[PDB]
């Protein structure tokens, strides 16, 4: 077998690939007529703003050829130009979400700004105007195009490791966990309601802002060693201090209700994201209220903001459960946000 | 609540809204109803 | 999968209109050349114009035989005006066919009327069998409707999801190393004074924590002594145990290693032998087989009397070779036994 | 090696001189399609590792 093999050359190719859905309400109802020009919403791939492209397509294809097939190019808007080149392909959609037609390029086309290369003649129109053939819900033609622009290189020459020393990972999570589940000689005396911690000052003060204050101001002459929690259940403010000493939180998704109010108590941050994350990946229709009362409570934003646009999605059955009744009783603003929300994601109509 | 859903991008600044807002929660709850279950889709 | 729509509704503007005279059958009168209408509008402030004038009689060759209808312009500021009119008949008894209609619009433009000379044949029309004649009265219907392309949407429908930022201890412990906030105990070092926390101190370094845990703090602690190592590399060390990284270990790792040694460190004793190792030249490895001797530091021992093995014909010229074989005895014979059963038991 | 292969690829039965600027090797070694057949375990994750011995 021989394994390892001294180097480890790994060239990459560069593979940017991003989506475009082309939609028009009553297609079929005018859509104008010979050669003519519905020139589409130029789009880039979202990571940076250098790639310009736009679909075109005629309902009537230019030239007599075209005059039973539509007519459907893909042009470069605007780029620094390189000289891009692409592989796409345009994919028809239904009003149950899933591909129906679909045609990919065969090669990546090479584009410079002007030039356009696409699916001419891609498709007979009577098999589109078929109204049994289903591909016309609510009289509305649905498109959707993928490009896969690629530059490739790049080229690495491996690392040739010519040494075998074994120097062991990184420690230093684990043994300031050592320095509080051992407690190991420890300078501040917390408690949490009944309970009776020791822990130190200044990895406390240092990950923790508010500690830092409530530390450093006027305890250290009289109580510093005395301080008292009496807010956190010390079921969580055991999370809460495994966190602050080895910067993770194993158990965190059994109780992120109610660590997102400790984290965030303590301006913890990253603490604080974390728990949002916990919430965010468990959002469901009967609870997604309370996510947002609490996600606005605890001064979350991300939380908050993701728990809007699913409300905004589920809000033809959230409305019958029981949380966004005492929702509107108790909180009306977060439903003028909601409300404010869903109103911009319809402004144009 | 028709009227104000279509004009909602306007509406939305007037005062006479800012104040339904404190005064009348239910009121912007049926015209969230109205916006949304009467509505919609709108891709999405 | 979804990076961006653009709906771009295409404006449609829709709306009706009839037209009802009492008296067809004698509606005539004057010969039937031309009914002039009265106007009608809708949408915008009726700014569209529209009217409906009828030639039932025959103004042209063929127009006996067929019944006439037409749409015409009456007024519009701007030229182009694309409508798709559908032109029908509201059912006035039981009829909703017999209402043809032209997809095809044209461009109605100012005073231009454009429209259809053929409806249908008199005779059956004027019949009542076909129940085209209630109460002598007839009703139709268009359905005006006109377009325009000024219509974009831009959207992202971004797919998202929450970040977390990464791990920060390593930072917001090297942050406490420079700003030394809390402090609990005084490390000396060679005139240099420098000020620690006793707690991470022990737990990083076992021989740090043998001189705190046996209770001499107030002897000890207010003034650990550590006498032996030099201000930079006592420096570096400290930034390794507090943060866990050693940035400018390469160019030290000779009295690094010494030092990491002396405190059991042992990851950045690893380090400096990983430092050490990649650096054996030819004339060196004298020296560096006596520090990973004298430190217990293993691996760059065995890395080191490879080296010498793999350069005997070299070294030995070498005057530090010479130096080590007057010093260390048992060095010479550790490589040689190393060489004894590898790397040369062929002959 | 990902998946189990140690075979399938050739040897040279002989031992041919290199000269600067010169190139040498073979060129029928598999079906283009073959290679893409992800049933012969040679597209992992739409990559070929080489696995050369000089």
């Amino acid at each position: 077998s021989g394994p390892v093999a001294e180097s480890w050359c790994y060239t990459q190719i560069k593979v940017v690939k991003f989506s475009y859905m082309w939609t028009i309400n009553n297609f079929s109802f005018c859509r104008e007529k010979m050669g003519e020009v519905i020139k589409s919403s130029t789009f880039s791939s979202g990571a940076n703003d250098k790639l310009k492209w736009c679909l075109r397509v005629n309902p009537k294809g230019l030239d007599e050829e075209s005059k039973d097939y539509l007519s459907l190019y893909l042009l470069l808007v605007s780029c620094p130009k390189s000289e891009v080149r692409a592989k796409f392909k345009f994919s028809i959609l239904n009003a149950k979400g899933e591909e129906t037609k679909a045609m990919e390029s065969q090669r990546a086309y090479r584009f410079v700004q002007g030039k356009d290369w696409g699916f001419k003649k891609f498709i007979r129109r009577d098999f589109l105007l078929d109204e049994a053939n289903g591909l016309l819900p609510d009289d509305k033609l649905t498109l959707f195009c993928e490009v896969s622009v690629v530059q490739d290189s790049v080229n690495i020459s491996g690392q040739n490791t010519m040494n075998m020393v074994k120097v062991p990972e990184c420690r230093l999570a684990d043994e300031l966990g050592g320095l509080w589940e051992n407690s190991r000689f420890t300078d501040c005396c917390l408690c949490v309601a009944g309970q009776e911690f020791q822990a130190h000052k200044a990895i406390l003060a240092a990950r923790s802002p508010v500690f830092s204050a409530m530390f450093e101001h006027e305890m250290e002459e009289s109580k510093k060693n005395r301080v008292e929690i009496n807010d956190v259940e010390p079921e969580v403010f055991k999370e809460m201090m495994c966190f602050i000493y080895t910067g993770k939180a194993p158990n965190l998704d059994k109780m992120a209700d109610d660590l997102l109010a400790a984290a965030d108590k303590y301006a913890l941050e990253r603490l604080k994201v974390m728990c949002e994350d916990a919430l965010c990946s468990n959002l469901s229709v009967e609870n997604a209220a309370e996510i947002l009362i609490l996600a606005d409570l605890h001064s979350a934003d991300q939380l908050k903001t993701q728990a809007v646009d699913f409300i905004n999605y589920h809000a033809s059955d959230v409305l019958e459960t029981s949380g966004w009744k005492s929702m509107v009783v108790s909180h009306p603003h977060l439903v003028a946000e909601a409300y404010r929300s869903l109103a911009s994601a319809q402004c144009p109509f | 609540v028709d009227f104000i859903n279509y004009h909602a991008s306007d509406v939305l600044e007037t005062s006479g809204w800012k104040s339904m807002v404190v005064s009348h929660p239910h009121l912007v709850a049926e015209a969230y109803r109205s916006l949304a279950s009467a509505q919609c889709p709108f891709l999405g």
